[PDB]
């Protein structure tokens, strides 16, 4: 019953797009990426998912476990980077940055090409059941966060200081009539003693 | 959790994060002007429209719908007619929601980028979690803003 504002649209269609890659993102562990190194030697992906998926989404899979395991030695070195590592090679550290740039855009390119094959979102989600509780407990967060957003730009900025303004008024009413009732239920309690 | 799979959502969130800023950066020049709330009002309009061509359709075919065989197809054409009257109907309502309580469209816009900057800073507070692995703060902030919202427009039937 709250109409939106384009910019509250705009905003509200970022956060279906966040949850979706968040969602994609809960299939597409570290462990299952790195499984997909050598499909041959690697035994533990059964071999009717991997046919079921797609070329691009299998190219996108070899590619990203080929970036996280390159990028593996590096992660440690970029996240200290921010302390005293003065030390650091300069080499290294331009390696590391041209390796995490080729991640974030390797997964990029997966969690769109996902996006836009349903089919790819639920092959995802066959091979991996197990889902980490702290991302289901991310994933409810982030909703919340969603609807909040979508409850606060479905209001008019005047309807926003109607919720100090007027919404005062009628929420203190509100409670006047619960206790109103609350007082009338009293009133019936001790006439029928 | 591992760093890999923290540093990739950290990117996407950095992702929204930039999608947000280009959404405000094409916003700048005039999109403050409303040329936005005018296209969301075409937009509606345009829906309108189409529900009026429909029924005006529909309407045409049972004016020159004259036949005996063909009322089954005269009681199709009217539930049609009923659906998109109460389509437009509808629409008029919600129209009407749209001009009545946004009177000011620079105090709404206002709000609007006043959330949305609440919201990058969010996006990156939980970014920091991450990198903290403070999930537990993350989750604690979420149901506390829960809790602070909760309610608006439902005190009238909660009145009624």
């Amino acid at each position: 019953g709250k109409p939106t504002i384009v910019e509250a649209q705009r905003i509200l269609k970022i956060i279906d797009n966040l949850s979706t890659n968040l969602t994609i993102f809960i299939y597409l562990d570290s462990e299952l990426i790195s499984k997909f190194l050598d499909v041959a030697k690697h035994s533990k992906l059964s071999k009717d998912l991997v046919s079921k998926l797609s070329q691009r989404c299998l190219d996108l899979l070899k590619s990203q476990a080929e970036i996280e395991a390159k990028f593996k030695p590096y992660a440690s070195l970029l996240d200290q980077s921010n302390k005293e590592a003065e030390d650091v090679e300069e080499e290294k550290m331009i390696d590391a940055e041209r390796l995490r740039m080729q991640l974030e855009n390797n997964f990029k390119d997966l969690v769109r090409h996902l996006r836009n094959s349903p089919e790819d979102f639920e092959i995802i989600k066959s091979m991996k059941t197990n889902v980490n509780p702290d991302l289901n407990d991310l994933v409810h967060c982030i909703h919340c966060q969603k609807v909040i957003m979508l409850k606060k730009l479905s209001t008019a900025s005047e309807e926003d200081e109607n919720h100090k303004a007027q919404l005062r008024d009628l929420e203190e009413k509100i409670e006047e009539l619960e206790k109103k009732k609350n007082k009338i239920q009293e009133d019936l309690t001790k006439l029928k003693e | 959790m591992n760093q890999i799979d923290a540093h990739k959502l950290t990117i996407i969130l950095r992702d929204a994060t930039e999608r947000l800023t280009f959404l405000d950066t094409i916003n700048r020049q005039d999109d403050l002007s409303s040329e936005l709330a005018g296209y969301e009002i075409s937009k509606l309009l345009k829906k309108q429209k189409n529900l009026e061509n429909q029924y005006a359709d529909l309407v045409q075919l049972r004016t020159s719908l004259t036949g005996i065989q063909n009322k089954k197809n005269l009681i199709e054409t009217q539930t049609k007619i009923v659906d998109v009257a109460q389509n437009l109907k509808e629409s008029t309502k919600k129209l009407c929601r749209l001009f009545k309580e946004n009177p000011d469209l620079e105090s709404d816009a206002l709000k609007v980028k006043k959330d949305r900057i609440q919201f990058m800073a969010v996006i990156e507070q939980l970014i920091q979690m991450v990198q903290n692995n403070s999930l537990t703060k993350f989750q604690s902030m979420t149901t506390l803003e829960l809790e602070d919202q909760d309610r608006l427009r439902k005190l009238i039937f909660r009145e009624k």
